RNA sequence: AAACUUUCAGCAACGGAUCUCUUGGCUCUCGCAUCGAUGAAGAACGCAGCGAAAUGCGAUACGUAAUGUGAAUU
RNA sequence: UUGAGAAGCUCAGACGAGUAGGCAGGCGUGGAGGUUUGUGACGAAGCCUUGGGCGUGAGCCUGGGUCGAACAGCCUCUAGUGCAGAUCUUGGUGGAAGUAGCUCUA
RNA sequence: GUACGUGAAAUUGCUGAAAGGGAAGCAUUGGAAAUCAGUCUUACCUGGGUGAGAUCAGUAGUCUCUCGAGACUAUGCA
């Protein structure tokens, strides 16, 4: 079952490399930020740290009830 | 031979050819690809190799130009092992110093024929509904007989007749709950 | 190479809706004064070679396969090496007995059938 | 026939047809005069000349159950597969309605109507590759007693196999004329009351088995106040399933002076008994109690149910 | 035989036909329109009145050349006529349909004209096919739940 | 034609059907039926082996009895019983008479042989699940048993014995050794194992170590008729996929010296060993047959259609009758007509 | 294949000859096969049907029915058999015609002419 | 709104296309040579079955005799 | 690297109105020779359909309905071979109109 | 159902839905309503256990082809 049974149009070597996301200078860790979409739209939450593209964000769960969540920048 | 054969069968008339919108096909049994091509033709290639399935076993069929005039002895076959790795080795060793295009095509057909045998075995173990053909004459008859049966049934007349009959027989308690005062009083005066 | 259609509407013959005697099969207008032949504004389009579709995706069904007409079990077995490129289409005049045999064979070959449910019932 | 001229042969037909009508009219007019003069002659003609019907000229079969009670028939039933329902035990029937694999919403719109018809019935969507016998043996441990599988293909329910649990008889019907409440003129809304059951015209012995099977799907005690009745009527081997809401009223035509009015609730459909099997349904390895032959059904006057 | 209407199921209906009748198609069409939907007893009274010129049949679609009358004010139109050939055929067909219902055992005091249609017979003048279906008035059973 | 019939509710019917009778025909003569026995479901009949002019009746509750059908009406000549500890988890699957001994095998492999004269019994354990077991009609002390996932094996009491063996010393557990064990056929063309479920066994040497070469045929739950010849090998000599439904009964027709079989799909056909094909079917049978008995030229079939159908060796519908209650077994007593 | 130019293979002419034959030709056109016992005893494969012949129906809905030939309806190429009928609306039994090729003769209505005919077609009486 | 008008769909009419059929036509080829005063071709009138707006026949009137075939005619 | 229907495969660039007229390639119909170890009473052909799909198009495939005995793909041969018009031919059927006629009328 | 195989279009009636005010039908784009189409996770890989069988036997025979190539028949399942 292993030998290719068809033309096997193997994709050409694509010269695309993964590089780190350049987030905005204003999305530093610790800055208060307003959520725009999702079930928690309109809430204000604190940016703990930046993931590769998203921001690991949370409002103090005793304050606005927004748990440890990810948010797209 | 081969070039004259191709100029006749390939471009004038072949009984094995199926003309298609994008590509012609070959209903020949010994065609590796199933397409009408110059390299795919078993008629126009005197050195040909194919893989065919015989009652659950795969065989490598080969013919050489030196047996072209003897149709009964033209094709020779070897049994290909059930181990896929060894089946590839047997194709390699039986087709030694053949063009790599022909070994490539036999190895591709071996894969597809091995897959088809796998899927066939998996369908046997599985349970699938039987396909019941629809018979036009039976459908017409039962459609017209049903219409006559429904008319002859008199459903609402028989439903009402039975409901009243069991009302008179008092299948309910002393006084019914499905009737009102006037109906019950009328029934009591009639049935008694 | 996903399937792209340059146009999905058909080309209807001019004045075919006005007259029942005039069919909608396309006919090239020959009148010199006719505005459709002159290709004015607002008039109906005409078959041009620019409307032709990609050669690679030509004849391909929306699922990427090409319909291959099948009349018996011999035709289905032909698509053993082309089950990723072609779909079996049983002919309209093949009886319900042969349709069943075709459909079981196509299932083992891994061949898509366009009309595999025609003229048959199911019973599990 | 003899005339191969189209115009002449239909001229001859019109001439003969007019001649036939005249003599029939003359015989009828003279028969009316004599029967008027002597009313006894009219009594004799009416009594002797009863119009024929397919029911009257139905072919004779000895399997028909007589109205006189039979001790052999009752001895068979008292320890039958449905005995737990018709005895003093009074096993409450629990239904499990399912469909075929990968069914469309058209099947659910009819299944919901079938769910309304039967209270204490449960619907479970068919998942994966579980078979009917596996469902039956699994449902037999969940307290269910009857399993209903609706076979549909191309967005149309066309068959229904009902299996008596745990190892009772299996019946297979092919459905037709499936109509829902919205499609029925002057329909109604069905409440939660337990419907009454009417079973008619199941004369043959094979009819008793099918009539018992359909009877076993209903709660033994109906709610009379709901005034809902479910009818399964067998006519010329066609079983018609109707559900109506009735109200007794006064009808002048009826001899008793009383007659109910009906308002359909749905669903309405027709069934043909294709096969009865001993035990859980298995189209391949099952034991055929009864299998319908379409060649024998060609006789208009031959019935099995 | 099959009629234009899905009703005429045996239980609560009765049918009557007349084919190749020697009467005008347009006059019969107008009479059919008027008596459609009426109760059977009411329709018989109305047809008798048209015979006696007490009531007028309002020619409605083929009203060209038809003189208006005050007796059409009931129907909301103006043009009206008093055909007697069309009425006689419709009265006979209604008598047949009533007799058919009596044989069927239908309730005779609830019969209404559910479907009456007039179709053009082959040109022999313009003859007319007429078919009538009278069905019981379907009442609603109270839920009481 | 005199014939006895048992039913699922234990009642015994003694029918006097005659050639040309068909209860479906309103002009036919009604058969004379003399019913006797029990009218209870728990005492339903299972098997009706015929011992010369006597009839042995097996019942669901284990009340094996014998009837003398020479006299009319038959009277209970003898009665036996089976321990309830042998029936709480097992069921009688076969019961036959040979050399004065009554085979009474169960579903779990327990064998209950029984001498009619000395009234002695001996237990005999066997292999696992059992669905068919038959004794050799001619050679004494030979058994052939098989079941679900239990390939057919031959058990022999006397090794050779060279002429015959006494009746009293049969069936001893210390003398029975298996002289043949079936070998399963090779895997299917899809490399799938051919499952084993034996549902019937018959010895076909009459229609084909002294007295070796046991020729016999078996029928399986997967509708394949297998002919075995122990001299040839443990594998079946021939295998025919004669039906797509499980096969219920198998036997020989001595009138034509030929074999018959029936399946659960209400189909009884005749298999020609010499021609290696099925020749004709016993047409007109509805509902799965429950028992078939052949006596000379007369073969009687009863089934789930609640009818008794009489055919000849050439599949001609000699007689037919309706028996109201669901039957379980059939037996042909007298092949000749009633007036004979 | 036919080689004589005195026989026509034209469908137009063969159909015209069959459907416009006189009664003498129609007598031979409606012939029936003899039963196996009569075939080996009279050394004849088939014979024209005659009244009072005892036949068995081989094909059709009435397959298996036996009876005498009550009348040979030559104008329609049909045979009328005793008690092989069909019920009508008014109760009168309308006879059913069976083609002569669909029946087999089990007993011959032997006369002097038939015996001479038998020995004429190489047949021992 | 209703009516009317218009559009679409279902059913029912009307009509007789399409398809399939075909004891007909058309065309070619082959063999043959035979009307009448011993009353021809044609026309008319009858006969008996009929459906004749057809056929057969001639007061011996569906023909009679003879040679057949051999049990129907319908 | 398999991509030799060499009549195939592949790479590149430019261009695209069109009457008369010229030149290629195709679609469809009746019949014929060959072929598909072709389709068909478990339903051929035709017809219907707001079912689905393919082709720039001529057209083709298909589901459902209806229906009841034949029919098609490919290679070649053949021709009485494709319609919206001809104040076209034959047949069928409309609006005028229940009008002219023989207040309302029958 | 003899107004008789199939039963097209033009045309007509009834019913259902929708739109209505005069160039209109029509073309382009979407909405709404109605309806329809196909696309499914299921297999693949890997490990062990249990049995199985041959294209495996430190195995015995037959048949057909050209030593060995196919087909089988016994026997064992490492």
């Amino acid at each position: 079952k292993y030998y290719p049974a068809y033309r096997e149009n193997v994709p050409k070597k694509a010269r695309k490399a993964v590089r780190p996301t350049k987030l905005r200078a204003s999305l530093a860790p610790g800055t208060v930020c307003i959520l725009l979409a999702g079930r928690f739209r309109g809430k204000r939450v604190v940016v703990l740290s930046q993931l590769e593209d998203t921001l690991v964000v949370t409002g103090p769960y005793k304050v606005n009830g927004v748990p440890i969540r990810r948010v797209n920048h | 031979q081969d070039e004259v054969i191709w100029q006749v069968v390939g471009h004038e008339f072949c009984s094995y050819r199926i003309k298609g919108e994008a590509q012609n096909f070959c209903r020949n049994e010994y065609n590796v690809t199933g397409l009408c091509n110059r390299q795919s033709c078993p008629l126009a290639n005197s050195r040909y190799a194919t893989v065919r399935e015989d009652n659950g076993k795969l065989y490598l069929y080969m013919k050489t130009i030196e047996r072209a005039h003897f149709p009964s002895k033209l094709w020779q076959r070897i049994k290909l092992s059930k181990n896929y790795a060894k089946a590839l080795e047997q194709i390699d060793q039986q087709l030694l110093y053949w063009p790599g295009r022909q070994i490539h095509r036999c190895k591709q057909r071996l894969t597809r024929l091995t897959q088809y045998l796998l899927k066939a075995r998996r369908l046997a173990l599985k349970h699938q509904p039987a396909l019941i053909p629809i018979k036009p004459k039976q459908a017409h008859r039962e459609a017209s007989r049903e219409r006559k049966a429904l008319i002859a049934a008199k459903l609402e007349k028989n439903i009402e007749k039975e409901l009243v009959k069991r009302l008179k027989s008092g299948v309910y308690g002393d006084q019914p709950l499905n009737v009102n005062e006037e109906i019950w009083n009328k029934v009591l005066a009639a049935r008694e | 190479v996903n399937i792209i259609k340059k146009r999905t509407k058909p080309f209807k013959r001019h004045q075919s809706d006005r007259f029942k005697r005039v069919g909608e099969s396309w006919r090239k207008p020959r009148g010199i004064d006719s505005c459709v032949r002159r290709r004015f504004r607002g008039t109906i389009s005409m078959p041009k070679i620019g409307y032709g579709n990609n050669k690679k995706t030509r004849y391909c069904m929306p699922n990427g396969l090409k319909a291959f007409l099948v009349r018996n079990v011999s035709d289905v077995e032909l698509l053993l090496m082309h089950n990723k490129t072609y779909a079996a289409e049983i002919a309209g005049n093949v009886s319900a007995r042969k349709r069943v045999e075709i459909v079981e064979k196509a299932r083992a070959l891994g061949v898509k059938v366009t009309n595999a449910g025609a003229k048959v019932r199911s019973q599990e | 026939g003899k005339i191969k001229n189209k115009i002449v042969r239909q001229q001859q037909y019109m001439k003969a047809l007019h001649q036939k009508n005249k003599d029939k009219l003359e015989r009828r007019k003279e028969r009316a005069k004599e029967e008027e003069k002597d009313p006894e002659k009219k009594r004799l003609r009416l009594s002797e000349n009863i119009p024929a019907t397919i029911e009257s000229k139905r072919v004779y079969d000895e399997t028909i159950i007589e109205d006189k009670p039979d001790e052999e028939l009752q001895a068979e039933l008292k320890d039958d597969e449905f005995s737990a329902y018709f005895s003093e035990e009074r096993k409450v029937p629990k239904l499990l309605v399912t469909t075929s694999k990968r069914a469309s919403r058209k099947c659910y719109d009819f299944a919901s109507e079938l769910l309304d018809c039967f209270p204490n019935a449960e619907f479970r969507k068919r998942t994966g590759d579980i078979e009917v016998h596996e469902i039956a043996e699994a449902a037999a441990k969940r307290g269910y007693t009857d399993l209903l599988v609706l076979n549909e293909d191309r967005k149309k329910t066309n068959a229904l196999t009902l299996v008596h649990l745990p190892n009772g008889p299996s019946f297979y019907f092919t459905l037709s004329n499936l109509q829902t409440a919205k499609e029925i003129s002057n329909h109604g809304r069905s409440t939660g009351h337990i419907p009454e059951l009417i079973i008619n015209n199941f004369s043959t012995r094979l009819g008793m088995t099918v009539a018992r099977a359909f009877q076993s799907l209903f709660i033994q005690t109906p709610q009379i106040q709901g005034r809902q009745v479910v009818t399964i009527h067998c006519q010329r081997d066609f079983l018609f399933f109707r559900r109506h809401r009735y109200a007794f009223r006064e009808k002048s035509n009826m001899p008793d002076g009383i007659g109910t009015g009906l308002q359909e609730l749905g669903p309405r459909f027709t069934m043909r008994l294709r096969m009865v099997q001993k035990g859980v349904w298995d189209r391949k390895e099952g034991e055929v109690f009864f299998e319908s032959n379409a060649g024998e059904e060609s006789d208009r006057r031959k019935f099995w149910l | 035989v099959r009629y234009s209407a899905s009703p005429a199921l045996e239980t609560k209906c009765a049918k009557a036909r007349g084919a190749y009748l020697r009467t005008h198609f347009k006059n019969s069409r107008e009479v059919a329109f008027t008596i459609n939907g009426m109760s059977l007893k009411k329709a018989f009274i109305f047809l008798d009145n048209v015979k006696e010129h007490k009531q007028a049949v309002p020619f409605r679609r083929f009203n060209g050349g038809v003189g208006r009358t005050a007796q059409g004010k009931e129907f909301g139109v103006t043009q009206a006529r008093w055909p007697v050939k069309s009425v006689k055929f419709f009265y006979d067909l209604l008598k047949n349909a009533e007799a058919n219902a009596e044989a069927k055992g239908l309730d005779m005091d609830k019969l209404i004209i559910k479907h009456v249609q007039v179709n053009a017979a082959p040109k022999q003048s313009s003859p007319s096919h007429i078919e009538i279906i009278v069905a019981e008035e379907e009442e609603a059973v109270p839920k009481a739940n | 034609m005199k014939l006895l019939l048992g039913d699922e509710i234990g009642q015994l019917k003694f029918i006097e059907i005659k050639k040309g009778t068909d209860t479906s025909n309103p002009e036919s003569e009604a058969p004379v039926i003399q019913k006797f026995g029990e009218l209870d479901r728990e005492k339903g009949v299972l098997f009706m082996l015929k011992h010369e002019m006597n009839v042995f009746v097996a019942r669901k509750n284990g009340t094996i009895e014998c009837w003398n059908v020479n006299q009319e009406p038959p009277i209970l000549s003898s009665l036996w019983q089976l321990d309830s500890s042998l029936l709480e988890t097992a069921s009688i699957v076969s019961m036959k008479y040979s050399n004065g001994w009554l085979m009474l095998a169960l579903s779990d492999g327990n064998l209950l042989f029984r001498h009619i004269e000395s009234s002695k019994l001996r237990k005999l354990q066997l292999h696992g699940p059992l669905s068919a077991v038959e004794l050799h009609p001619r050679i004494p002390g030979i058994i052939a048993a098989g079941g679900k996932e239990n390939d057919v094996c031959l058990y022999s009491c006397n090794p050779t014995c060279k002429s015959n063996i006494d009746e009293l010393e049969l069936w001893r557990t210390e003398n029975v050794v298996k002289v043949f064990q079936g070998k399963n056929v090779k895997n299917d063309s899809l490399n799938l194992r051919v499952r084993v479920w034996i549902t019937g066994i018959v010895f076909t040497e009459d229609i084909i170590d002294e007295s070796l070469c046991f020729h016999f045929a078996t029928i399986t739950h997967y509708g394949q008729l297998r002919f075995y010849d122990t001299k040839h090998g443990r594998r079946p000599v021939s295998t025919f996929d004669v039906s797509t439904s499980p096969l219920s009964h198998v036997g020989l027709l001595p009138s034509i010296k030929l074999l018959y079989f029936a399946d659960k799909r209400a189909q009884i056909s005749i298999f020609d060993h010499s021609k290696k094909k099925v020749i004709g079917r016993f047409q007109g049978v509805k509902g799965a047959p429950s028992s078939i008995h052949c006596l000379g030229n007369v073969v009687a079939i009863t089934g789930l259609d609640r009818n008794v159908r009489i055919f000849d060796a050439d599949r001609k519908p000699l007689a037919n009758a309706y028996i109201k209650a669901l039957p379980t077994s059939i037996i042909v007593i007298n092949e000749r007509d009633a007036e004979i | 294949m036919k080689f004589s130019r005195d026989v026509t293979s034209s469908r137009r002419k063969q159909r015209k000859a069959h459907f416009g034959a006189p009664s003498s030709v129609r007598r031979v056109l409606m012939s029936a096969p003899l039963s196996k016992e009569l075939r080996e005893q009279y050394k004849i494969r088939s014979l024209p049907v005659r009244r009072d012949d005892q036949i068995t129906v081989i094909r059709g809905s009435n397959k298996g029915r036996e009876g005498k030939i009550t009348s040979v309806y030559r104008k329609k190429f049909l045979l009328l058999i005793e008690r092989v009928t069909r019920e009508k609306a008014n109760g009168a039994s309308a006879p059913v015609g069976i083609d002569a090729s669909k029946v087999v003769i089990t007993k011959l209505h032997l006369d002097k002419d038939r015996k001479d005919l038998i020995v004429r077609k190489g047949g021992k009486v």
